């Protein structure tokens, strides 16, 4: 298939591991009563466990010889064989939120450098301004590419460089 | 002036002679994207193109969608129009996509170079002779000449109203297409049938009942 | 000085120059004079087609109940599309659109430039008189020697009958959609029993 | 000023009066610029001459009974041999392609070198008309009008055969048979909602 494995639906090792986990869980379940909160929690665990196995089988995951899911990190390969939801979509999601955090922080820094005491507003957060900027950047990438294309993203060579060379 | 939120402080970049001279200004910029006038220029172009192609697409969904509930125009559902079309057609979808990539890339390149330079495409000898009528009309995004054949764009008294109707219908059209997508993934039938099934029983059939659009209730 | 609501303030832009100016615009649709011109011409045209339409639905049915024998024996007004003519409806649509394209674009050319569509293009002696009035042509369009009287009365009358006929044709659509019958039969069963054949009566079924 | 395409409306300013077929027809303002207008005059006259030739040809073909214009090139895809007025033509598809390429390339290059010239003279005037340049203007007018008519007729040929699949004279004959029973409303593909 994809580098010599099989999907988990017909994977023999998958069902064996599933049976093993259910077995240990029922083994813990045996010694209590039928109304006890221990048995309530144990049956909740059974339900969550079997639901987890069904969810991993449903999403078309790929298992090796240990019966464990394997993720594929390759744009062409994952997009071709239907696996965009394990690395590709997660990486674009994370890059969105991480750039969002960074951009909000940077806008705060420039917003507070223009005052009379930049250190006080760094140690004592300007909460109205911080919430305001916390909203104002939900679309950051557009503002980022605009700041890039206007040449305000980068300071020129008035940065302090080490002396001497 | 009108505002989206009466009593809200309209931002200072949407309050200029340059920004109030735009079609459909309602001071709506909660996320302050348009702080750069060049960026506002480009974004206005984006809004205009999205408006025009949104109207075209949504009209293509609706009008065959409506008229098929009458006798004529047996049209399949919009989410199945491609398949049937390609079974009706003569070529595989790859070659069609390639040809449309070429024929659309040429035109979009034209328009793009007109965005970067306003009086660009009209300079002598470039085309075989349409260089005569490929300049702008002093307002970027609204060319003249072979566009607007009927001469409706000549009178100065209806100008802002034609503009404003365009932008309002376009915004409504974009909302309509997003609605088409969500109704496709939510209920699982054509938009006309959603309209019929909602008029038939309003207080029972809406997005509070479809069981996907809000699962916590 | 008449009003649609005696005592209520009329909008300022209406001044009686239009026929049938009763000061009725609670939505303020005609603030711009250009929209007022276009709306006035639209009113005239919608009115005339309404009057011809309502005549063409009353007269065949009125002459149906009397019992003549032309093959329009009272079939319907909405069943005029299932009858054998001597031509299928397609060519009817074609010739219709060609001739009306000619006429309506000619009329529009009069409206945009008043005083420019007066003379006959083929037989260039025949020419309309210079009483242009965009929307009121004159000449051979008033062939029987009328317009001698104070035409504001006749304009007022034309617009009144037009508005009544427009409401009448809306009535035909509504009645034929709800009761699904012919309209003179609606008047027949209403003159049969006026007290148990009303709108509120029928809409409770 | 041969006429006015829309009585009452003013003529466009960029059309010069001394010009054949000057009806002032330009809603799109396509010829507002000088050089482009000159190029368009060239193109209009040339397209007119080629349209005249093609339309006259298809008519002659069908009128003398040798199939339509659509099945004149039938002998090359399906195996066969060309013809003219009842005699066979001994050539191959590539042979006529080669001689056509060479001949047309030579002729059109030669024409395309003398600037933009629309009316030659001398050896393209072998019979002695248009010598005084007086009635030559009228002949230019007649030329351009018949050319516009020919272009329209040829577009008619393409659309008509794309619709009903019959030849011109066959379509005219059956239309004269039953006028209301068969024209572009009985077409079934022209106006869709019938
Ligand atoms: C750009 C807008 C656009 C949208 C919303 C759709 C919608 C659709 N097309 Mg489609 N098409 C679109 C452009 C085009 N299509 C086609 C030709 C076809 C064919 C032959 C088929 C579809 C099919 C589909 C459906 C499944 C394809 C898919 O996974 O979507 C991913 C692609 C997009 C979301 C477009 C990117 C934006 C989906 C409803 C299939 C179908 O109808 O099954 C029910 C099908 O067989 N389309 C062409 C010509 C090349 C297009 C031109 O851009
Ligand atoms: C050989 C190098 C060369 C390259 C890489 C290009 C590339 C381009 N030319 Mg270009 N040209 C080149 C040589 C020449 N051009 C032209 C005359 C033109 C004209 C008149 C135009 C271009 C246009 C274009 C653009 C089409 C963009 C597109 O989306 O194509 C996608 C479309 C296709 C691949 C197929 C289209 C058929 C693109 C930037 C167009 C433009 O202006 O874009 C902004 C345009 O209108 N070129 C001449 C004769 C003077 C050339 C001689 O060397
Ligand atoms: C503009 C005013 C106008 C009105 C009120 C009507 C009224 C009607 N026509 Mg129509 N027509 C009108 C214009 C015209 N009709 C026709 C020729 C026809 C025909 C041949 C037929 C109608 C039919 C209809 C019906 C369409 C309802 C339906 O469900 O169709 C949906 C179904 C199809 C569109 C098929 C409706 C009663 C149909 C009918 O009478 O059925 C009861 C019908 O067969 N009309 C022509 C000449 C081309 C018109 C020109 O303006
Ligand atoms: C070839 C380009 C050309 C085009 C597109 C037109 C188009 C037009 N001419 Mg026109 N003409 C043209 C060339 C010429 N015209 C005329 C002489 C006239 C006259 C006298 C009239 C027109 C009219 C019209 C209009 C008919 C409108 C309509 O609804 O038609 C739908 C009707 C039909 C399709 C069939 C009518 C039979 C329309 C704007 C009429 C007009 O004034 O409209 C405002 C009119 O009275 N033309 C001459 C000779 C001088 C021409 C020579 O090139
Ligand atoms: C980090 C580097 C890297 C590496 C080692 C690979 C490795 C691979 N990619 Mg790949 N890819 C990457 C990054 C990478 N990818 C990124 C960032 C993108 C997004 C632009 C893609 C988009 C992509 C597509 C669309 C496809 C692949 C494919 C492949 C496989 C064969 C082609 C190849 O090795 O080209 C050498 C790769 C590099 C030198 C790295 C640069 C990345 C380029 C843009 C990818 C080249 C694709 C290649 C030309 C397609 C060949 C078709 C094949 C049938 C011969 C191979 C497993 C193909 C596949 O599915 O194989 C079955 C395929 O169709 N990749
Ligand atoms: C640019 C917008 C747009 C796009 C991309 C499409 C795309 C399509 N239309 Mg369409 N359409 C549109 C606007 C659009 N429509 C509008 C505005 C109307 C109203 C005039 C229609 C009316 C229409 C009809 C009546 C039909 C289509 C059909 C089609 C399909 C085949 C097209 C074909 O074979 O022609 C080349 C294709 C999916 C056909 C279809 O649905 O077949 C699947 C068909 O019969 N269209
Ligand atoms: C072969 C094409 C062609 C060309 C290049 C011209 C060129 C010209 N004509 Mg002209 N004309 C033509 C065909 C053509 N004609 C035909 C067929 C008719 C009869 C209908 C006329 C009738 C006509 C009149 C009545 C007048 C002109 C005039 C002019 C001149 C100024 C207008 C202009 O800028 O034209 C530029 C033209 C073009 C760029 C045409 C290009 C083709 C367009 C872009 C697409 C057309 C698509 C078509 C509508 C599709 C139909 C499909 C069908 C299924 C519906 C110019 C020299 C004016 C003049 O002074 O005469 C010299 C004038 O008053 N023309
Ligand atoms: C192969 C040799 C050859 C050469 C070198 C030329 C050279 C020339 N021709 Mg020419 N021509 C030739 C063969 C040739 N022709 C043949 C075989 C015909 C058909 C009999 C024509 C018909 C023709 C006409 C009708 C015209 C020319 C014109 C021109 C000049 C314009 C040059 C230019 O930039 O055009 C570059 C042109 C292209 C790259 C192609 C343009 C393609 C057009 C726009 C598409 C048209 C629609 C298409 C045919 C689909 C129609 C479908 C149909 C079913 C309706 C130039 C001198 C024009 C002229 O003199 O104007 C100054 C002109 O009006 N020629
Ligand atoms: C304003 C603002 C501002 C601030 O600053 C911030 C914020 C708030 C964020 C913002 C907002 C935004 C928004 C909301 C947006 C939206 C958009 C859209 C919706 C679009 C669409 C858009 C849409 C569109 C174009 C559409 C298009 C369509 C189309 C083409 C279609 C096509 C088709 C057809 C015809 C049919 C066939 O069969 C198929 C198909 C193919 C399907
Ligand atoms: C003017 C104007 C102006 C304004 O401003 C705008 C507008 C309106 C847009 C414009 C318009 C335009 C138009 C309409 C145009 C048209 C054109 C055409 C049709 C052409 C054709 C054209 C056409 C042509 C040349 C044609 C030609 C033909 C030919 C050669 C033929 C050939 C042939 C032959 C031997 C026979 C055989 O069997 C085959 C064939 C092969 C088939």
């Amino acid at each position: 298939d994809i580098a010599g494995l099989t999907p988990c639906s017909e994977s023999k090792a998958y069902a064996k591991l599933e049976k093993k986990e259910l077995k240990t869980l029922e083994k813990r379940l045996k010694q209590y009563e039928a109304d006890s909160a221990p048995a309530v929690a144990l049956k909740a665990t059974m339900e969550r466990t079997k639901a987890r196995f069904a969810n991993y089988a449903k999403a078309g995951l790929l298992c090796g010889n240990d019966g464990l899911p394997h993720l594929i990190a390759d744009p062409g390969l994952a997009l071709k064989y239907g696996h965009a939801g394990e690395v590709f979509i997660p990486t674009f999601g994370f890059l969105y939120v991480a750039g969002y955090i960074g951009y909000v922080g940077r806008q705060y820094l420039i917003a507070v450098k223009g005052e009379a005491k930049p250190t006080d507003k760094e140690i004592i957060i300007d909460v109205p301004l911080a919430t305001k900027l916390a909203w104002q950047g939900a679309g950051w990438p557009l503002a980022a590419v605009q700041e890039l294309q206007r040449g305000t993203l980068l300071e020129k060579e008035e940065n302090i460089t080490v002396s001497p060379r | 002036r009108q505002s989206w939120l009466p009593g809200s402080q309209i931002p200072a970049h949407l309050d200029t002679p340059a920004a109030q001279a735009l079609a459909g200004n309602f001071g709506f910029d909660p996320l302050g994207l348009g702080k750069d006038p060049v960026a506002l220029r480009w974004y206005q172009q984006a809004e205009l193109i999205h408006c025009r192609t949104a109207m075209a697409g949504v009209a293509g969904i609706l009008i065959p969608g409506l008229l098929t509930k009458a006798g004529a125009l047996n049209v399949p559902e919009w989410y199945d129009a491609g398949k049937v079309a390609i079974e009706n057609s003569f070529a595989p979808w790859g070659s069609l996509l390639a040809v449309q990539l070429f024929l659309c890339g040429f035109v979009e390149a034209k328009r793009w170079q007109d965005i970067r330079k306003p009086g660009s495409q009209g300079e002598p000898g470039s085309f075989l002779g349409f260089e005569a009528s490929l300049k702008g009309t002093s307002e970027l995004g609204y060319p003249g000449g072979p566009f607007d054949p009927l001469g409706l764009s000549k009178e100065a008294d209806k100008w802002a109203d034609w503009k404003l109707k365009e932008v309002k219908n376009g915004r409504l059209a974009m909302l309509a297409f997003l609605g088409f997508v969500a109704q496709k993934y939510a209920t699982g039938a054509g938009p006309v049938d959603n309209l019929a099934a909602h008029l038939k029983d309003p207080w029972h059939v809406n997005y509070a009942t479809n069981g996907v659009s809000l699962p916590f209730l | 000085l008449p009003s649609w609501m005696p005592g209520a303030d009329l909008p300022g832009y209406l001044n009686g120059t239009l026929p049938g100016d009763f000061g009725f615009d609670p939505l303020y649709l005609g603030q711009d004079p250009v929209k007022l011109k276009w709306y006035a011409q639209a009113e005239l045209m919608n009115a005339r087609f309404a009057m011809l339409a309502v005549a063409g639905i009353l007269v065949p049915e009125l002459l149906s109940n009397i019992g003549f024998s032309w093959p329009g024996a009272g079939v319907a007004w909405y069943d005029a599309g299932k009858f054998e003519y001597f031509a299928p409806a397609s060519s009817l649509f074609g010739v219709q659109m060609l001739l009306f394209a000619w006429v309506e674009i000619r009329r529009y050319q009069d409206f945009v430039k008043p005083g420019s569509a007066n003379q006959d293009p083929i037989f260039t002696n025949n020419k309309l008189p210079d009483g242009n009035e965009p929307g009121y042509p004159g000449g051979i369009f008033d062939p029987f020697g009328w317009s001698k009287g104070d035409i504001k009365s006749l304009k007022l009358k034309e617009i009144k009958n037009g508005r009544l006929a427009m409401l009448a044709f809306a009535g035909f659509i509504g009645q034929a959609y709800t009761t699904g019958t012919t309209p003179l039969k609606n008047l027949s069963t209403h003159l049969a029993d006026p007290w148990s054949t009303t709108v509120w009566q029928n809409d409770l079924a | 000023k041969a006429g006015n395409w829309l009585p009452g409306s003013d003529a466009p300013a960029w059309l010069p009066d001394d010009l054949p077929g000057n009806y002032g027809f330009d809603p799109l303002s396509l010829g507002k610029e000088p050089a482009s207008l000159k190029r368009f005059t060239e193109s209009e006259v040339i397209h007119g001459r080629w349209a005249m030739l093609g339309v006259a040809g298809s008519l002659a073909v069908e009128l003398l009974g040798y199939g339509n214009w659509y099945d004149a090139p039938l002998w090359a895809v399906n195996g066969g041999k060309a013809t003219w007025f009842g005699i066979e033509v001994p050539f191959d598809l590539n042979a006529l392609l080669a001689f056509e390429f060479v001949a047309m390339a030579a002729a059109e290059g030669q024409r395309g070198d003398a600037g933009g010239v629309v009316y030659p003279g001398g050896a393209f005037d072998p019979l002695g008309f248009a010598k005084d340049s007086s009635k030559s203007g009228e002949l230019k007018l007649k030329e351009i009008k018949n050319g516009r008519l020919a272009m329209v007729a040829f577009l008619g040929f393409v659309a008509q055969h794309a619709a009903t699949g019959k030849g011109p004279i066959a379509a005219l004959g059956e239309h004269l048979a039953n006028p209301w029973g068969a024209n572009f409303a009985t077409n079934g593909i022209s106006v869709p909602f019938f």
